[PDB]
DNA sequence: GAGAAGGAGCAGAGCG
DNA sequence: CGCTCTGCTCCTTCTCCCATCCTCTCGA
RNA sequence: CGAGAGGAUGCA
């Protein structure tokens, strides 16, 4: 993969277990072979 | 399913076909031992045309006027005309063609005269004509003995089998029966003089060249024919179709049985 | 990538047997096994560090052979033996002449 | 049974390929070279050159269904491919 | 006679869509289905139910059922099938493998 | 039995002294190939020269084997070996039995029967007495 | 005893050895591999008859690599034991439990359980021979032995030589 | 040790004595495990050791080069082999039922003809159809040669029961009825004569009827049934391992019940359970209802399941398999590329490698490639010494230090003119695969000459193909001389050329060769120069 | 839900 | 009339159906 | 690790 961290979400379920979510974003430039 | 049926069929060095158990399938691959890749449609000029027309295009008579050989065709003129000895060679040639004419009428009932056969003779002759710009406007140096003898000698070199026993030799005679019928047709003495005004050097070159071309087209032993046959049928099978499944699976309960009574 | 059944059929058509072997062995599954000459089974103790071999149940210490087969093939036979079938492999054709 | 071998004297495409590959493999392993080098570092090209002028020291054994065979020296065979 | 009829019958199917394939490929197929002295189908109940090498038979449509039959019958495979060699991973005796290449010691010495 | 030449050759019950003679000839021929590239005491020393001039000396056991076999060699004169070969083999004696008599020293027929159980039950002692004395006479000559 | 048997052996040659020298070189390699062999089937391999005119039989080139296999056929002299055999051997070494004797290329232990009951180990002798009976056996002396089967080992082959018999006695 | 190749394969059934002989140990406990050690009676070091434990029955080599070794289970009672239940039925329908002879014999003409059948498979087939109709094995049978004389053949002389299939067991219906005793069947089979084997197609040394009934189970070692550590040191062992544990418990109970007071009935069901488990273990998919389910609820995957069916150990690992030294990606056209050529993405050529050998003809070039290192394209990844030292150029500065030696191998990157193999799935026919010459291009896709799509049946709308790189020198020549594109211009399928001019190129020819088309001098000169074969004559 | 291989059952003509 | 025995028919019992990729998810 | 679902990929 390749990109940068967009937004990190730290939370907890009903059980008190900490949950972490990391969204990473990247730019896809139309390349040779991409479908249209 | 189909490929597995033929997964282990191959041609062995004896030019026969056998499965993994060594059972025979065809005593000669494709009934002629010729590789499919080197076969292209060619005309069989002896089938068509009216008998009178057929006689016109091949018959030669050095004694009478109906089929007199034109002296200008060759450097030898009256030397040939009147020579009964040569007339005998023409007769067997003409008689030989007649046997093919009636023989082929049984091979191809409908009279179709364009079948896949090895070696494009038509192309070979043209190369000779344009090889060194043969002058189509002057008499040639050929002789009927050379033409007839060259043809017979040529037929002796078209070896698809090598065994020296009669059984192998007998197959060798049959394996090229159809082809040699084509050979005599387009190399008939008459046609070698009017339509193809070849010279002696060119004619010898043709005889040598055809042998090399024919031999190359002989099926190579070890060709995994079984797989090739299956695939060659599968691809057109991607385009009737339920019917094909109805044949491969014998399926006695055929969908649309029907007869055809004449 | 999957070199499936359809794939080899084409190689068979071309007749490129040697290359097919490379794909079916050198690419993957390459394995060596020792087999008792008397019994065609992978029942050979291979003390390679001592260069000692033995087939318990045959009392044989001379009839051992290196054989290269796909590792999947070895698994197939081992499951077959678990199934009570005996895939006896022999390196010498019975029909001599 | 060299006396009266029944196989064709011409050389098959498959055996051409096999001979070329094997001889190239030998060359790659510093096997003796029998033809002068014109800079064809390519072992396969070296083998092609060897074959073109019949310097390969190999003999081919053709098998028949019954288990018998015929032995042919690469020199004996005629190459038209 | 049927073999000839089969060829004509199959010939119609192929030629129906306008396609054309060489006479040899059909001829081989029809001949194979009749070499056994009868119209042998190409299903698991035809071609499969042969006397060929058990190992080769294993891969067509039935695997475990054939194995048991062989073991009960003490069947023996000659290893001349292509698939058999594939399973064993040995150079099948075909094409480039349909013969043996041996060193001509005589020529080697004869050449210097 | 059958050799690897496709020839049904019977088992060669090679005798000790004739075995030594054959090995000596083989060593001489081996030295010849390299070039292309009697009392028990004289024989023992002479063979060691051939072994040393034909082998690298790595396998001393064969040198020992020949040396000790020479010590007990019973028919050292190859020409006399031809006689004993004819004496035993011409009688139809089983080769296994022939080698024993032509390799082991024996005086009387009973001794041969005593030493070899296979002879004790079916052999003709009269030939043993005749042959053994003949061989015993030959044995003394060495 | 000793036998002459046509034996076969398979040799593989690295390509570098594919030169004209192979005629004699392969005979040589056969000699190193064959000479001095211990095997239960054929006992001891002593010598190869006809050191020239060896059967090369054409090298078979493997498909994995350029090495070529040769099925070498040769005539060779081998030594074999048999149960209940008599040997006119000699004592190689002494021991309290018996003697070790030479049987051609093979070593045989002459165990005290099988020497004559009246014959007993005499430690006082030098060598410590058995001297309690007329059958005085020592390293320097000769001995006829009675082969009681064969006991082959991976490194070598040996057997048991009994003396407690009416024949095959000392010397 | 000696090297050989397989020449012929012989099949048959184990002798239970042979099974015990082969086994390196006896399985006794269902427990596989005080925390890490294994019970000596199951998955012990005498079987295929677990990683880092170089025992494998003192075979060491970990798992890299050492397979497993079979165990032994001594069954309390004989049980029927599922695969041969029908076959066992058929044979029992022909034997004289406590005599050891066949219901009928050669004295009848029909059996001589049946006994004359060369095919063993057809032999008993004909016999079975005949014997099954016979319901009595009378001792005295009138001779065909002498009708007044009767052959005192049938040892029993009595009648026989009609055998019926009852799930995992057979029931003998006597014409006057009980479940057949598996033990008795062994006695009946043991009475069979070698002469009978020939009639029944059995091999005296490879397959005997009594061996059709399992008295001991060969236990495959862990390599066949790999230990699983999917979760945090969680076992989740394969089904077979759990399945065998059940059989041990079933067998142990059957012995336990017999020993503990012999509660006759309780033994009866336990036998079926043991018969049930063994049947399911070998095959969990039978005609009858019985269906073993894993504790998770999913059906238990029997050995037949592992083997039978597509993606089984035959079609999924032997007829085909995953291969390395290969590539896959999308394709595109390139008119500026010759038929036998192909554009390969520069990155791919930097991943696939070729084991080239160091020789006096290429030592110079290879030396430079090692100097370049795996980072640059024209370089190599691993240098293999004669001893097998696969030096990884990735993790060493030695790329500038190693001195190559003859006989070493270098994992050369793919470069131009390297013969490689393509394939478009599905590989319908031969032309779906040919050999091309590599051409390195700097964009992430394959390139083809426009005209080669006709045979490939390809399409640049996003289709993919598979690239395979040969590894041995022989293979390079083998492809370049048999599968090269030009070698397949004309096909044997229809005696026709496979490729041609298609799409725009074809239209241009029509316009270009049209009668009234004329080209100005300025344009012509450029047009000529494009033809690489032009002789320079205007 | 579709087609092929198995097994059971009615059954009518020929022999005693 | 008595009894046999291959012929033909009426139910069961399975057995097999394009090759690839290429993912995310779910629950043991 | 298996199971499932989605998107397909290819037709005069
Ligand atoms: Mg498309
Ligand atoms: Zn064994
Ligand atoms: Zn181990
Ligand atoms: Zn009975």
């Amino acid at each position: 993969e390749n990109g940068i961290v967009d937004q990190v979400l730290v939370t907890t379920n009903q059980d008190g277990l900490k949950f972490v979510k990391v969204r990473v974003r990247t730019t896809k430039i139309p390349q040779i072979g991409d479908k249209f | 399913r189909l490929v597995k049926a033929l997964e282990d069929i191959m041609v062995h060095y004896d030019n026969t076909t056998r499965n993994s158990l060594g059972n025979v399938i065809q005593f000669i691959y494709g009934e002629d031992g010729m590789d499919a890749a080197h076969i292209e449609k060619q005309s069989l000029d002896t089938i068509g045309g009216s008998d009178a027309a057929f006689e016109k295009r091949y018959r030669v008579d050095l004694l009478n006027t109906d089929h007199t050989l034109d002296p200008s065709l060759l450097e030898s003129g009256s030397e040939i005309l009147g020579d009964l000895k040569l007339q005998v060679l023409l007769d067997e040639e003409y008689k030989q063609l007649v046997k093919d004419r009636k023989f082929l009428r049984e091979v191809f009932v409908d009279g179709e005269a364009n079948w896949p056969l090895p070696v494009n003779i038509r192309r070979i002759i043209q190369n000779a004509q344009q090889t060194f710009h043969i002058d189509h406007t002057k008499p040639s140096d050929l002789t009927i003995k050379d033409i007839v003898l060259g043809v017979k000698d040529l037929q002796e070199n078209l070896l698809v089998l090598r065994g020296k026993n009669e059984i192998i030799q007998n197959a060798q005679r049959d394996a090229v029966t159809l082809f040699c019928c084509l050979l005599r047709s387009r190399l008939a003495t008459r046609r070698v003089l009017q339509e193809y005004r070849l010279t002696k050097q060119a004619f010898d070159w043709v005889l040598s060249n055809i042998e090399a071309q024919f031999l190359r087209s002989v099926v190579h032993p070890g060709e995994m024919v079984g797989v090739l046959a299956a695939q060659s049928i599968g691809e057109p099978a991607t385009q009737g179709v339920p019917r094909l499944k109805e044949i491969l699976n014998v399926a006695k309960n055929m969908k649309t049985p029907s007869l055809t009574v004449y | 990538l999957r070199f499936g059944e359809m794939e080899r059929d084409c190689m068979i058509a071309h007749g490129a047997a040697s290359f097919l072997k490379e794909r079916l062995m050198e690419a993957s599954d390459a394995f060596r096994v020792h087999i008792c000459g008397i019994c065609g089974l992978m029942t050979v103790i291979a003390k390679l560090n001592h260069n000692q071999f033995e087939c318990k149940g045959c009392d044989n210490k001379i009839d051992i052979y290196q054989i290269h087969i796909p590792y999947a093939a070895k698994l197939l036979f081992q499951e077959l033996m678990a199934m009570n079938i005996t895939p006896r492999l022999y390196t010498d054709r019975s029909r001599d002449f | 049974p060299k006396d009266q071998r029944a196989t064709t004297p011409y050389m098959t495409k498959y055996e051409r390929a096999r001979i070329l590959g094997t001889r190239a493999l030998q060359i790659s392993m510093n096997a003796p070279v029998f033809v002068d080098l014109e800079g064809e570092t390519d072992p396969l090209r070296i083998a092609m050159k060897e074959l073109a002028e019949k310097k390969i020291p190999l003999v081919i054994r053709r098998y028949l269904p019954d288990g018998s065979f015929e032995d042919w020296s690469v020199e004996e065979l005629i190459v038209d491919l | 006679a049927g073999r000839a009829a089969l060829y004509k019958e199959v010939y119609n199917v192929i030629a129906s869509d306008g396609s054309y394939v060489n006479y040899r490929h059909m001829a081989l197929l029809v001949d194979v289905m009749t070499t056994q002295g009868g119209l042998t189908s190409v299903t698991r109940h035809g071609f499969n139910r042969s006397n060929t090498g058990a190992l080769m038979r294993c891969s067509f449509e039935e695997t475990v059922e054939i194995l048991f039959e062989a073991g009960a019958s003490a069947e023996l495979d000659d290893c001349r099938g292509v698939s058999e060699n594939v399973i064993l991973g040995q150079m099948a005796p075909i094409g480039t493998g349909a013969f043996d290449v041996m060193i001509d010691e005589e020529s080697l010495v004869k050449y210097m | 039995q059958i050799n690897h030449q496709g020839e049904e050759e019977e088992l060669i019950a090679l005798n000790l002294s004739e075995a030594r003679l054959v090995i000596k000839e083989a060593l001489v021929e081996r030295r010849r190939a390299f070039k292309r590239s009697e009392t028990r005491e004289k024989e023992l020393e002479s063979i060691d020269v051939l072994l040393e001039q034909t082998t690298g000396g790595n396998n001393k056991d064969l040198k020992n084997t020949m040396q000790y076999l020479t010590n007990f060699s019973r028919f050292r004169d190859q020409e006399t070996v031809g006689a004993v070969i004819q004496l035993l083999k011409s009688t139809g004696l089983h080769p296994f039995e022939v080698a024993q008599l032509g390799s082991l020293a024996c005086d009387t027929a009973d001794e041969a029967k005593t030493l070899i159980p296979s002879l004790n039950n079916k052999i003709s002692d009269d030939e043993l007495e005749r042959i053994l004395k003949e061989l015993s006479n030959l044995e003394t000559l060495y | 005893m000793f036998f002459i048997k046509d034996l076969s052996l398979n040799i593989t040659l690295h390509p570098s050895f594919f030169g004209p020298r192979m005629k004699q070189y392969l005979k040589t390699k056969l000699l190193e591999e064959v000479e001095g062999s211990c095997t239960g089937k054929f006992g001891y391999i002593l010598c190869v008859l006809d050191y020239d005119n060896i059967d090369i039989q054409r090298g078979r080139i493997l498909p994995t690599d350029g090495s070529a296999e040769f099925n070498v056929k040769y005539r060779a002299v081998v030594f074999k034991p048999f149960k209940g055999e008599v040997v006119d051997g000699t004592v190689v070494s002494c021991s309290q439990h018996g003697f070790e004797v030479q049987v051609g290329p093979m070593k045989v232990f002459v165990t005290k359980h099988l020497m004559p009951q009246d014959l007993t180990f005499n430690a006082g002798s030098n060598p410590p021979s058995y001297q309690s009976s007329e059958d005085v056996i020592t390293i320097k002396s000769r001995i006829r032995v009675k082969i009681e089967g064969c006991i082959s080992q991976v490194s070598s082959i040996h057997a048991i030589g009994s003396i407690k018999e009416d024949y095959l006695g000392a010397i | 040790a000696p090297l050989r190749t397989v020449k012929e394969v012989q099949f048959g059934l184990f002798s239970p004595e042979e099974v015990r002989a082969i086994s390196v140990a006896k399985i006794r406990f269902p427990e596989t495990m005080q925390t890490r050690a294994k019970i000596g009676g199951l998955n012990d070091p005498r079987l295929g050791s677990i990683d880092r434990n170089l025992k494998c029955q003192t075979c060491q080599e970990g798992m890299n080069e050492c397979p497993g070794h079979f165990g032994h289970i001594d069954l309390a009672k004989p049980v029927f082999h599922v695969g041969f239940i029908a076959k066992i039925k058929k044979v029992c329908e022909c034997v004289c039922m406590h005599c050891g002879k066949l219901l009928l014999d050669e004295h009848n003409e029909l059996m001589r003809q049946a006994l004359a059948i060369k095919d063993s498979k057809k032999r008993f087939a004909a016999i079975w159809t005949l014997c099954k109709t016979k319901m009595v094995c009378e001792t005295d049978v009138p001779s065909e040669d002498d009708p007044t004389q009767l052959v005192s053949r049938g040892g029993c002389g009595n009648t026989q029961p009609t055998i019926r299939k009852d799930g995992l067991k057979l029931v003998g219906s006597w014409k006057k009825l009980r479940v057949l005793s598996t033990e008795e069947i062994l006695n009946i089979f043991k009475h069979i004569s070698v002469k009978d084997f020939t009639s029944l197609g059995f091999n005296e040394v490879f397959s005997r009827p009594e061996w059709m009934i399992l008295t001991c189970l060969p236990v495959p070692p862990p390599p066949v049934r790999p230990s699983i550590s999917f979760n945090e040191s969680q076992r989740g062992e394969d089904d077979l391992t759990f399945k065998l544990a059940d059989i041990l418990k079933a067998n142990i109970s059957l012995e336990t019940l017999e020993h503990n007071g012999a509660p006759h009935h309780a033994i009866e069901e336990a036998e079926s359970l043991l018969q049930f488990h063994v049947a399911t273990y070998m095959d969990n998919d039978i005609a009858g209802q019985p269906q073993a389910l894993q504790k998770s609820g999913r059906p238990v995957k029997s050995i037949r399941a592992r083997l039978k069916g597509k993606e089984g150990r035959i079609r999924g690992n032997l007829m085909g398999k995953r291969v390395d030294f290969s590539a896959r990606t999308v394709i595109s056209g390139d008119p500026n590329l010759e038929l036998d050529q192909v554009g390969v993405p520069k990155s791919i050529a930097k991943t696939l490698t070729y084991p080239e050998v160091v020789t006096p003809y290429n030592i110079d070039r290879l030396t430079q490639l090692v100097r370049n290192g795996p980072n640059e394209h024209p370089g190599a990844k691993y240098v293999i010494r004669d001893s097998g030292d696969r030096i990884d150029l990735r993790y060493s500065k030695r790329a500038g230090d190693i001195q190559l030696q003859y006989g070493w191998k270098v994992e050369r990157h793919i470069m131009d003119n390297d013969p490689v193999l393509f394939n478009r799935q599905p590989s319908l026919h031969k032309m779906s695969m040919m050999a091309h010459r590599v051409k390195v291009i700097p964009y992430s896709t394959f390139r083809l000459n426009l005209s080669v799509t006709s045979p490939y049946n390809a399409d640049f709308d996003g289709d993919e193909m598979n690239l395979h790189v040969p590894q041995s020198e022989e293979t390079r020549a083998e492809l370049s001389q048999l599968c090269a594109v030009p070698l397949q211009i004309v096909s044997p399928q229809s005696n026709k050329p496979c490729m041609g001019i298609v799409q725009d190129t074809l239209c241009g020819i029509r316009k270009l060769t049209l009668r009234d088309t004329f080209i100005e001098l300025d344009q012509v000169l450029n047009m000529l120069y494009w033809v690489p074969d032009w002789d320079g004559v205007i």
